[PDB]
């Protein structure tokens, strides 16, 4: 989905 | 005045180019992080019902903020989401509320964080929102194009979206150039006609002269399945945009 | 903020308050917004980034934005009152007309310089028309303005145009032309054009002064959201009967203005070749 945290 | 805003337009596209190649200087992003910031700009502004342009201008707000400033690898996305809260405020009429960008970040960043870094990035940047995007040139462009052909338009969209994901090599193109450069390729995919004449006087930018960010443009086109970011092609999968990525790009650009 | 001290207040965006600068001396307006929410107001912003980028003498010039942690204050340059308090000093008599055609002149130059640029005020009413003392008027309050180089989608009432009343989708410079008419009309005859108290009453006092609006006059009427069948079909009203002390220029000038149809609508920059503006001086207010 769009909600989801980048570089993790 | 359509001509003095397209004069205007070509004058502020300079002033509001980021510097090309910052992504060196940057110490800890690079340009895969950006490619996979814009990709996820591309799902919010799809999920969220935001234009176009609102994700356009995001993405130019994010290149000038990181030509100005440095950031680490935490903080990227809030840079990213910063600049789309920026953007929708900007040129949204309801602009999703701070909130919903906390939401869609993960809740990685607190609501403070969220403004916090929009006021740094609206302090950067000088408050020069209104920067020139490929959208704008595009639908200029598009009011000087007979017969209107909405795959043609459409085509084009989407090769302009696809030009934000890669900043090398089309961050060394202005968006004039990138615009014009998406509506050939757009006329020849789905018309198999070339850069208008009409254009060519409104513009200025001869079939020759867009040559090199057109076989850019070419090879991101043939290899847009292949990409690493897809969310571009699945949006412009929807019957909206007449399903312009199921289109096979042309083989050889005739030239 | 150190370098301006307020003295008054001259409005209630955000307050706007009259400061001197301690440096320079210059006096300015120091419109204030209150950042707690949302951030910076989506009003201020659009204001600060178009306003900045159009320079122009007929349109209130932003000479400083100091953006702080907690507050946010515009600095314009002075004006000594907007249209508004104008036309209310001068009822007992109308306004010169050598004044009202410097006006309108130099309103539709600053028009005309957004249009070239990609900015629509949306908001132009008397209050939004700051006046000096030597004789010059500005545009102000761009807080509802919007850059147009992609559509922009639609959302007082007095100076709305028939089309955002008709459920138009689209703005364009045509509702500014339109605002700018009404104005013009308000200065000529120091009343109100159209009165309307809502989105039916403003529109049932348009067709009232200009006519129901035909498929003739204005192709498309009829494909129209906010257009209903159960339209009163009042004829055009003559425009000597409503605008007693203008010429035949102005007239044929008020009536481009007024259009229905916003394509066939003057422009800024055609309006400032009317010949309505052959002998345009700079009379002091």
């Amino acid at each position: 989905k769009s909600r989801v945290q980048l570089f993790k | 005045y359509h001509e003095d805003i397209h004069t205007y337009l070509r004058e502020m596209e300079v002033k509001c180019k980021p510097k090309v190649g910052y992504m060196k200087k940057q110490p800890d992003i690079t340009n895969s992080m950006r490619a996979i910031l814009v990709d996820w700009l591309v799902e919010v502004g799809e999920e969220y019902k935001l234009q176009n342009e609102t994700l356009h201008l995001a993405v130019n707000y994010i290149d000038r903020f990181l030509s100005s400033m440095s950031v680490l690898r935490g903080k990227l996305q809030l840079v990213g989401t910063a600049a789309m809260l920026l953007a929708s405020k900007f040129e949204e009429i309801y602009p999703p509320e701070v909130a919903e960008f906390v939401y869609i970040t993960d809740d990685t960043y607190t609501k403070k964080q969220v403004l916090r870094m929009e006021h740094l990035v609206l302090k950067v940047l000088t408050f020069d929102l209104a920067a020139p995007t490929v959208n704008q040139f595009l639908t200029q462009y598009f009011l000087h194009q007979q017969p209107a052909n909405c795959k043609v338009e459409s085509l084009a969209m989407f090769l302009g979206e696809l030009s934000l994901i890669d900043a090398d090599p089309y961050l060394k193109y202005l968006p004039s150039v990138i615009a014009g450069a998406a509506f050939h390729l757009a006329l020849y995919t789905v018309t198999g006609q070339s850069w208008p004449e009409s254009l060519i006087r409104k513009t200025g930018y001869t079939l020759e002269s867009l040559k090199p960010c057109l076989m850019d443009l070419h090879q991101t086109y043939l290899k847009a399945p292949q990409h690493a970011q897809q969310s571009i092609r699945e949006k412009y999968k929807n019957s909206k945009y007449h399903g312009v990525s199921l289109l096979n790009p042309p083989e050889t650009l005739n030239l | 903020m150190e370098n301006f001290q307020k003295v008054e207040k001259i409005g209630e965006y955000g307050v706007v308050y009259k400061a001197r600068n301690k440096l320079t001396g210059e006096v300015v307006a120091l419109k204030k917004i209150r950042l707690d929410t949302e951030g910076v107001p989506s009003t201020a912003i659009r204001e600060i980034s178009l306003l900045k980028e159009l320079n122009h003498p007929n349109i209130v010039k932003l000479l400083d934005v100091i953006h702080t942690e907690n507050k946010l204050y515009l600095v314009f340059e002075f004006l000594h009152q907007d249209l508004k308090k104008f036309m209310d000093a001068s009822a007992l008599t109308g306004i010169p007309l050598p004044l009202i055609k410097s006006y309108l002149f130099q309103l539709l130059q600053g028009l005309a310089f957004c249009h070239s640029h990609r900015v629509l005020h949306r908001d132009l009413k008397p209050q939004n028309l700051l006046i000096n003392t030597e004789g010059a008027i500005k545009l102000a309050d761009f807080g509802l303005a919007r850059a147009f180089g992609v559509p922009v989608r639609t959302y007082t009432l007095w100076y709305r145009a028939p089309e955002i009343l008709l459920g138009c989708k689209y703005y364009s410079t045509a509702v500014d032309i339109w605002s700018l008419g009404c104005i013009f009309a308000e200065m000529v005859t120091r009343r109100a054009l159209f009165p309307g108290d809502s989105e039916i009453d403003q529109l049932f006092r348009i067709f009232r002064t200009l006519g129901t609006p035909d498929e003739v006059v204005w192709p498309g009427v009829t494909s129209m959201p906010d257009y209903k069948p159960s339209f009163p079909k009042w004829a055009r009203q003559d425009f000597s009967k409503v605008v007693p002390p203008l010429d035949e220029d102005g007239r044929s000038l008020l009536s481009q203005m007024l259009h229905y149809d916003p394509n066939k609508r003057i422009s800024a920059k055609a309006a400032l070749a009317h010949p309505f503006f052959q002998d345009v001086t700079k009379p002091v207010p």
